[PDB]
């Protein structure tokens, strides 16, 4: 379809044309750098000498559009479905059931989320496609996204930028040319989320949650406000400490009951994904833990080892800050929570009311339960921090 | 248009020749109306029960008719012939997609007949009424580091006609073709291969000679064939004969006292056609020599002496009459040879 | 492998489905039950090795769930019977 | 042009033969005025009720007409007649590009025809007002794959 | 091993030593197999297309190319050639 | 993509076929001016 | 938007239909030189 | 509910019970919007 691209290569101008020149010759690192972008203070994203690349980028396959779903399908490492080992190595044809039955239970129900440029195609690969991984994925995306073919000195193919969270239904054996391949079926779950839209993130949480405070008695406000302002320690650590089970009390248990029910009165109208700054004392780890270490490479495999696709809960009051950015009063922490918040789900944003009410402070029910899906880390300086994408369950 | 290989080819774009006397009147490369669109092996453009096509045309965009000079004119009302010859035949080959979308514009076999040629060695197959061609791989032992397998004639054979084996003998259908059931031809530098091969080789079977690049080898079956042992294709029957001992090549001897006689009632050969009738004789011990007589159009006398083994003599004879008696062959002699 | 999710041939339909018997429903391959007869299902079996049994341009899928030119005649929708003007 | 198969042919382009006694006077591909955009199986190009085409150029602009001989000419004025043979017929068939859109250009009944015809076996249907022809795919038993 | 110099995705042991197609997957050759049907192959492990012809050995000794090929040039060292 | 219109490439004889298979014919002849309309019918023989 | 102008492939017989179906035929005839308009009309029978 | 098994941007139940085209979305259709 290299008569679509000329007719739509035109409209783009200077800066379109530089930035997809560079992405032609230096995909790989660019992409390597959108993944890991959001995630560094509010100084370093403005400071880069990469960071026009990528919003020109984004501008550029948010230009184009697609007016229907319709199907993609490229080759997928089966590391960023939660499986750490290979399935079948380069030089091997055909791959075990046993290694097909623990991919099959490993995916089962997790979703998983990209956030980087990525290079898809709308056909299957025939003949004359490289084959980087045994694992194949026919991806649906859905109405209304990135899409702007690019052609290269003979073939044409298509880069999109990904925000949203896949799941996979059934996989399959398949064989291509000799060889033994996975075929997955995904789809697009839609969803909101501010990488770095701090101006339209408040614009959407007082938008939203203006209105909250009208449908409540000003008493309820009151106690509200002034358990935010003044026992945030101390309820927290009542909770984390098995309060019901050793000393019991009503004088605590009301104020846990009436903040329960304000944050399961309104529930949210659209999936968000919400990031906490985990304190290491959550994971029961201590500063001088060596399994804390995350510099060397075998803690961070072992922590993905013991803890990724385990279960996480917090009997505390969990508090949630939406922007994605480090934050001075949350710099040392090493583990940011990435939790995706689906619809119908508890949760009242506490930055639309007056004053300041913390940084994008968000209160949950205690007790809630929480599903790792994948842990990975990126390089911060010259230490290397943690990400996990947790899920929130009913 | 006929295709003899093992793949089809699409759009058969033939160049041929037009040849009076000594000149080439014209050479046309076919127009989109002397296109053949689909040609499976052993089938023809156009199919079985259709008329031929008409080549009338020379330019590009088939508006100009082939002409030709006054004293061309005077020689082909004089009784000449035009021959024609064909030079190169172009076409395509379809690839398929994962999907089975097969593809086949773009895909010349023009750039490919240059390098199957230059490492393969060419195989014929002259059966009745049906011909097959094709190119088997050879071993280059100059270059250390070819790494393609080895294969004697007789494997080459097997692999190429897909050859069937009863008792270490090759038959194509139902047909023996083993080396010595058979004719094979072969050119000068393929004879002087052979010959050079079989004096270093032990068994000296022509079959077991390695096969190798630039081999040009042709394989006739025969009309009528006689083994003693399981085949016999002859119409007539003959005179004498004797199969009480395993003898011969196979099992065979047909020799006594007496001298073998057959008469080919002439009604099933070919009406001017020129023959030759082989076979194997051998004598235990040194004896005497072999009237061998053919008449078929001229009664030709020749002489035979045997020896220890088997030799062929394949001795040769012409027919011109399709409406004459029937033709006699004799082998007197005897002696108690084989 | 014993399990009714191998596609070797890679055409959406399983290998147990095309040895023995299958149908679409709602364009999805479903196994064949005899029950399907009375309400006007035809069961279709079809090569598991080769993604175009009968070597027309249309896979299996594609001719069993009528997936392709209306035009078509209905007898050319079982895998082997070709499409062939 | 007819059409006795199960799918419709696209840019019907048919080559014919002309034959007076055992002399092949011409063949002709059909140029751009004798190409049937649509035949579907079971139709006829014209339609019913329509008059035929008329095949009276062989040029590939179809600005040359169809000459014959003198001799060629005396033996149709004696009563003898001219058959014609189709030898082979070219076409498209319509597949769904990446948005959905039917497409035939770039498809081609050739590149099929010779697998077709041979893993299948002929069935003819005749009956009074039309025959129908069938491919069905016969097994090899000589191939255990 | 599992080596494979040509990347025509059978193994360099399978090609020099013989070997079959069943279900799309190169094997080990084995006498038992003659009975029923199969053929043994052997082709060159340095060259994806041991013949010459456009179609790869795999390719060939599958049958995964054009189905009106004749079946004697499904081995790897008869070219499909017209 | 861009709202553009594009005319080049896009045969009706694709659909002529198709669109004669699935439907039914009826024509309007009113005074001075006839309506030709296709308007797609059901299959009774197909569950699907 | 860097000034680059393409006409190759940009008919406006793609859009002739379009804009007749939809607008209305304004003219002006002065003296020596005349005009030819077509304005944008709605359609009150599509509440759309 | 939400299903669009032949992905043309209208809910199954939609295209089976009678839909309309409100703001370039589809809708239910309601007996007053005649
Ligand atoms: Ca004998
Ligand atoms: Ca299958
Ligand atoms: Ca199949
Ligand atoms: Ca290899
Ligand atoms: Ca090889
Ligand atoms: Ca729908």
């Amino acid at each position: 379809e290299r008569k679509e691209a000329e007719r739509i290569e035109q409209k783009l101008e200077r800066s379109e044309k530089e930035a997809l020149e560079s992405y032609k010759k230096d995909s790989v690192e660019i992409s390597k750098y959108s993944q890991t972008r959001n995630y560094f203070y509010d100084y370093q994203i403005e400071a880069n000498s990469r960071e026009k690349e990528y919003k020109e980028l984004r501008n550029a396959i948010s230009k184009n559009k697609i007016d229907k779903p319709m199907y993609v399908y490229y080759f997928e490492s089966p590391e960023k479905f939660a499986f750490n080992k290979v399935i079948r190595t380069e030089n091997q044809n055909e791959i075990s059931l046993e290694k097909f039955n623990e991919f099959k239970e490993t995916i089962q129900n997790k979703l998983f989320k990209q956030d980087g440029f990525k290079d898809i195609s709308l056909y299957e690969p025939g003949k004359g496609d490289e084959k980087p991984t045994p694992l194949l994925m026919h991806l649906k995306l859905p109405r209304n996204t990135g899409m702007l073919p690019y052609t290269n000195t003979n073939n044409v193919s298509t880069l999109i930028e990904q925000g949203y969270s896949i799941k996979i239904d059934k996989i399959v054996r398949i064989v291509i040319d000799g060889k033994h391949y996975i075929k997955a079926e995904a789809s697009v779950v839609s969803s909101l989320d501010f990488k770095d839209d701090v101006s339209k993130g408040d614009s959407w949480g007082k938008a939203n949650y203006n209105d909250w405070s009208n449908k409540l008695t000003p008493n309820e406000l009151a106690d509200v406000n002034d358990y935010m302002r003044g026992g945030y320690t101390a309820i927290n650590n009542y909770l984390i400490s098995n309060g019901p089970v050793n000393n019991p009390n009503p004088e605590l248990d009301s104020k846990i009951t009436n903040i329960e029910n304000a944050l399961k009165r309104e529930p949210i109208p659209t999936n968000l994904t919400v990031y906490r700054r985990s304190g290491p004392q959550e994971f029961g780890l201590t500063l001088t833990s060596p399994e804390y270490d995350f510099n060397k490479l075998e803690n961070i495999d072992a922590f993905k080892s013991k803890w990724e696709g385990q279960a996480l809960s917090y009997p505390n009051f969990i508090s949630t800050s939406i922007g994605s950015v480090n934050m001075s009063a949350f710099a040392k922490r090493k583990i940011v929570l990435r939790i995706t918040i689906p619809k119908g789900s508890p949760g009242a944003y506490l930055s639309a009311i007056p004053g300041y009410a913390g940084e994008y402070e968000v209160l949950l029910n205690h007790g809630s339960k929480f599903k790792i899906n994948k842990i990975d880390s990126y390089k911060d300086g010259t230490i290397t921090k943690l990400i996990v994408d947790a899920t929130l369950i009913p | 248009y006929y295709n003899t290989g093992t793949a089809p080819m699409y759009k058969v774009t033939p160049t041929t020749n037009l040849v009076l006397d000594g000149d080439t009147l014209s050479t046309i490369k076919a127009q989109e109306n002397q296109i053949g669109n689909n040609l499976s092996p052993g089938d023809t453009y156009p199919k079985k029960g259709l008329s031929p096509l008409a080549l009338n045309t020379m330019d590009q965009f088939s508006s100009r008719l082939i002409p030709i000079n006054y004293d061309q004119l005077k020689k082909l009302d004089a009784g000449k012939q035009i021959k024609l010859e064909t030079t190169q035949v172009s076409g395509n080959f379809g690839t398929k997609n994962s999907s089975g979308q097969i593809v086949t514009e773009g895909n010349s076999w023009s750039d490919y007949i240059s390098q199957i040629d230059s490492i393969s060695a060419s195989i014929i197959l002259d059966t009745e009424n049906e011909s097959y061609e094709r190119r088997v791989t050879a071993k280059n032992l100059q270059d250390p580091e070819d790494k393609t397998p080895e294969l004697t004639i007789g494997e080459a054979i097997e692999k190429a006609f897909g050859a069937t084996k009863k008792d270490g003998l090759l038959y194509f259908n139902d047909i023996p073709i083993d080396e010595s059931c058979v004719e094979l031809i072969f050119d000068d530098n393929t004879a002087n291969k052979i010959k050079d091969s079989l004096k270093t080789l032990s068994d000296k079977k022509i079959y077991n000679v390695k096969l190798e690049r630039g081999m040009n080898i042709l394989i006739k079956t025969p009309t009528y064939f006689t083994n003693f042992d399981d085949y016999n294709n002859y119409p007539s029957t003959w005179s004498n004969v004797n199969t009480t001992n395993q003898d011969g090549l196979q099992g065979s001897a047909n020799k006594l006292n007496g001298e073998t006689k057959i008469k080919i009632p002439m009604s099933e050969l070919k009406p001017y056609k020129r023959y030759v009738f082989s076979g194997y004789s051998k004598d235990p011990l040194t004896s005497n020599s072999i009237i061998v007589k053919i008449k078929a159009k001229e009664e030709k006398t020749d002489y035979l002496v045997p020896e220890q083994g088997y030799t062929k003599f394949s001795y040769e004879f012409e027919t011109t009459e399709k409406d004459s008696s029937n033709i006699e062959i004799t082998l007197i002699g005897s002696g108690t040879t084989y | 492998w014993e399990d009714e999710d191998l596609d070797t041939d890679n055409d959406n339909i399983p290998d147990s489905y095309e040895r023995n018997g299958y149908t679409i429903k709602d364009l999805i391959a479903v196994k064949w039950e005899d029950s399907f007869a009375e309400q006007g299902y035809k069961k279709y079996v079809s090569n598991y090795l080769e993604s175009n049994t009968a070597g027309d341009p249309y896979t299996d899928y594609e001719k069993a769930s009528g997936s392709f030119d209306k035009a078509i005649k209905t007898e050319a929708r079982d895998p082997l019977v070709a499409a062939y003007p």
